[PDB]
């Protein structure tokens, strides 16, 4: 016969690896919190009704219901020791589900619910706190403008500018990105959103952008940057809640 | 063509992560661009032939599905596999991976493979079965039967005429004579300028060249109105063989008896005249002169 | 010859039918037996010949079926090399034709069905479920013993019938004994024995050489022999024996020489009898006396 | 080829290692790079042959694998085991470990094993068929066939001799040649190598020269103690004629039948070995190499 590891419908891929594959006897039963999201509100109530001061996006935690079983109590203890070592992480980890393979969450193990010290077949649940409540799809490289159906405004990953004129003045109508005394005459400008700025090959953080420039830019479904002054290559990932 | 980018590993235990979705009707367009990585660095498969291995549902054996990848760069660990008709045959949720082997001849030596990725194929209008004549069909099935009716129908007609020819033709010493004469009678009625004569009056004192063409279902001559005919803008155009005869300001155009048409005579502003009888149009084009009158010759 | 018995329909699509697996490079003639059905009942194709038609995978091929029963509707198709071409799920159907005018014309055909072509990759000497290095080395050693042993014995039997059963035992036995006798009297150092006394307390190496017509030993004086400076120099095979300040040099029977013993002013001694010279060269010691062993 | 880097401990459980995943039909590609650890520090298995041990499934009792690891570094405690057909026999979870053993003849001298680790075998398009193990049957049949050769060989030889009995009696009258052949065999048993074979194991990779000498009553070998023999220091020293055969780190020293001596093998810590049986000594001197082990050849 063959002792094949079983992967359930709503299995969890923690740091690229399946826990049910890692630990024999482990099985992901249910995953809660990803299908529905709640918002945080700041309300300044008055005589009649009340105006919304600020709308916040709280970091969501996904509850994972699991079942670990082993006939031998000594091995069972060792199995948990492996589980904990894998889950307990110092940095954020990429999470993908077997039912929603398209997207990727980025969280970390938080708290585990009470676990019984008998039976030898234990069913419990543990929660995984996601600092960013959005699940991101594949990485896409688009020239000048974004025309894709974006459900939520997306913060980019990289902005590859290639000048043609004297100075750089990137605009879409709302955001204005300024760079006075830039490298004119076809020179690449990298604006890595998840790190720092670059000039051609070398890292140039101090000079690259001007004082009134933007790095908090967000992409909507119809964001256009196309201009005769620069050739932009936008690099973003579709974010969903 | 559409490209699908994947960065496949040989060390990282992914098993199922890394989605690629296609659909049934996608002949030679939807191609998979893959980057092979081992321990975080790109893998060189130099000397090893890449293969697209597909683990299709309800179609398993020893060679479930294996196709050699033609476009690849072994130095940087990159490949481009275009999904074949076999790849798209299995509509549903399938598993696939890429193999790399250094085959000597029959027996293999070294064969390393990438982690499994999900290869899902969505149904098309062609893959989905549809109800026709109280029976369930697919497009490919009907298209095969219809083309078979055309192929066998023509072979059956070719033989019908041939067999019926040899009854009158070969089985008689004087029957060949009868058959030959009907054939000559038709070629003379269609290719030789004979039984039809048309007069074209002009302004020129010389001999203007006339060109005659015959066509059915021309623009605005179709029975059920505009664009109702089988071939839009005119069917088949036949260059009418002509025998030209000239008098002072008169052109006698002699045509085969099959092109005989008695309809409405329409004169256009220049050296052009038409004879229209419902769908059938007979066109007269004259060079270096202007048509003043046109009529069928009478004795 | 493996057989697959299935039922085909002309009205309903063939998909719920059993899974048919066929090996690629199979030795056995694989066959498919099909029951033709029109509206769930057998159909009589009397006068019509069934044709196996394969679809493009290009790969359109028409094959005439030899074994068929027109009355009951039971046809037997043999898996050809063209049918077992593409590895995977292949689509095919059966068409019934009548030849009229020297060309086959289709009357009615069965609905397309799928058949999977399996690959024959792994060789007949299959690997054992359990693998043991110790047991595969123990077999190696035991088989080596039984084979090397049989070869040594078979060589012995063969050499016996070569002398005894083959020619004439008597003559052959004498012949080879005289040949061995000649060899041992020329190559083996046993017959002749010479003693060399020395000054060393240890075992000095002695090298013996035999040569005829050497310098100043020719019959008719200096440079009178056929080859000037000496003839052929033969390295005499020796089996050395040692005692205190004495070396016992043993030599073959052909190298026996009782002549004049000449001791040079170094580690060299000669035995000269007319033209034949027997040289005794000794390393790291000086020869003091040389004489033939007598006891 | 694919490398799987893992660290294996002999004293600690191997639970914290990553997922070792490898595909079913991979032949010679899947290399497992293992670092051996004992009480936190690397283990030196110098003089110990590493072995891949795959434990069989408790249900059927099939799938045991005992394989010699080819590439390994004993000094630092690392090994590179390439997955085999038997290693990748079962699709799914597998329980295996590593053994390191010292062998002299057929018996084990010392062995130590790493703690068991788990690895998963992924499904491939190919599925290798495995025949049920028959080690015992193969060994019995080889033994039966060899004993059939004994039985039939004795019968065939007995009939051969008896048929040629009359010829064999009239081969030599009286014993003229027999007395001459007995005289000749005494020479072959003393002055050339015939039937005495001694094996000398060495550290050199080449072919070292060996010189053999035979002497009686050397210091400490005399029957009645020191200086009790007739000749003090030793008797006559005989230079033993040798026929040297060579294998990797082994010298096969053939010697005449008269020099046959089965006694105590004394190895001095250099290029010198002695075989002492009472007063008789057989000395083995080796040039440009050190003797490790000396024994009489057995087959």
């Amino acid at each position: 016969y063959r002792n094949l590891p079983f992967i359930p419908t709503s299995a969890m891929s923690y740091d690229g690896a399946w826990l049910e594959e890692l630990i024999e006897g482990y099985q992901t039963l249910a995953v809660e919190g990803r299908e529905m999201y709640s918002l945080s509100f700041e309300t300044q109530d008055m005589q009649v009704g009340g105006v919304i001061t600020n709308v916040k996006y709280p970091p969501r935690e996904l509850t994972i219901k699991y079942k670990l079983e082993d006939r031998d109590p000594r091995v069972l203890q060792e199995k948990f020791d492996t589980l904990k070592a894998f889950l307990i992480r110092q940095e954020d980890v990429p999470i993908i589900f077997n039912d929603d393979l398209e997207y990727t969450f980025y969280g970390r193990f938080k708290t585990a619910d009470n676990v019984a010290g008998d039976t030898n077949s234990i069913i419990s649940s543990f929660t995984v706190l996601c600092s960013d409540p959005f699940k991101h799809g594949k990485i896409q490289s688009v020239k000048n403008k974004v025309i894709e159906v974006l459900p939520y405004p997306v913060k980019p990953d990289k902005l590859s500018f290639k000048l043609l004129t004297e100075g750089l003045l990137a605009t879409d109508g709302n955001y204005r990105l300024k760079s006075s005394q830039a490298k004119k005459g076809d020179f690449l400008e990298f604006d890595f959103q998840t790190g720092d700025t670059f000039l051609n090959g070398k890292v140039n953080n101090n000079l690259l952008d001007l004082d009134s420039d933007f790095k908090n830019i967000r992409l909507t479904t119809g964001t256009d940057f196309s201009s005769s002054n620069y050739e932009l290559t936008i690099q973003y990932r579709k974010a969903v809640l | 063509m559409t490209e699908h980018f994947i960065t496949l590993s040989t060390t990282e235990p992914n098993n199922n992560i890394g989605i690629v979705k296609l659909r049934h009707a996608d002949v030679n367009s939807q191609a998979i661009v893959a980057q092979i990585v081992e321990n975080g660095q790109p893998k060189n498969f130099e000397g090893l032939q890449p293969f697209f291995c597909l683990m299709a549902q309800e179609a398993t054996g020893q060679g479930v599905s294996e196709e050699s990848v033609v476009s690849f760069d072994a130095k940087n660990g990159t490949l481009k596999y275009v999904a074949s008709d076999n790849a798209l045959q299995f509509v549903g949720r399938n598993e696939a991976y890429f193999s790399f082997r250094k085959q000597e001849g029959g027996r293999w030596i070294e064969q390393f493979s990438t982690r499994t990725f999900h290869y899902i194929v969505e149904k098309s209008i062609y893959s989905q079965p549809f109800k026709d004549s109280n029976y369930w069909w697919t497009f490919k099935e009907l298209y095969r039967i219809f083309n078979k009716y055309i192929e066998d129908g023509k072979k059956s007609w070719e033989q019908f005429v041939e067999a019926n020819r040899e009854i009158l033709e070969s089985i008689d010493p004087g029957g060949v004579l009868l058959a030959k004469v009907i054939d000559i009678e038709k070629i003379v009625n269609e290719k030789v300028p004979a039984g039809f004569k048309f007069v074209l009056e002009h302004d020129s004192e010389y001999q203007p060249e006339v060109k005659v063409t015959s066509y059915k279902n021309a623009i605005g001559t179709e029975t059920d109105g505009f664009d109702s005919g089988p071939v839009f803008g005119g069917g088949t155009i036949y260059n009418v063989p002509v025998s030209l005869s000239y008098d002072r300001q008169k052109v006698y155009v002699e045509m085969p008896k099959s092109y005989t048409l008695a309809g409405d005579i329409i004169l256009i502003d220049d050296g052009t005249l038409l004879v229209i009888k419902e769908t059938q149009v007979l066109c007269f084009k004259m060079s270096d002169a202007k048509i003043t009158k046109g009529y069928v010759f009478v004795a």
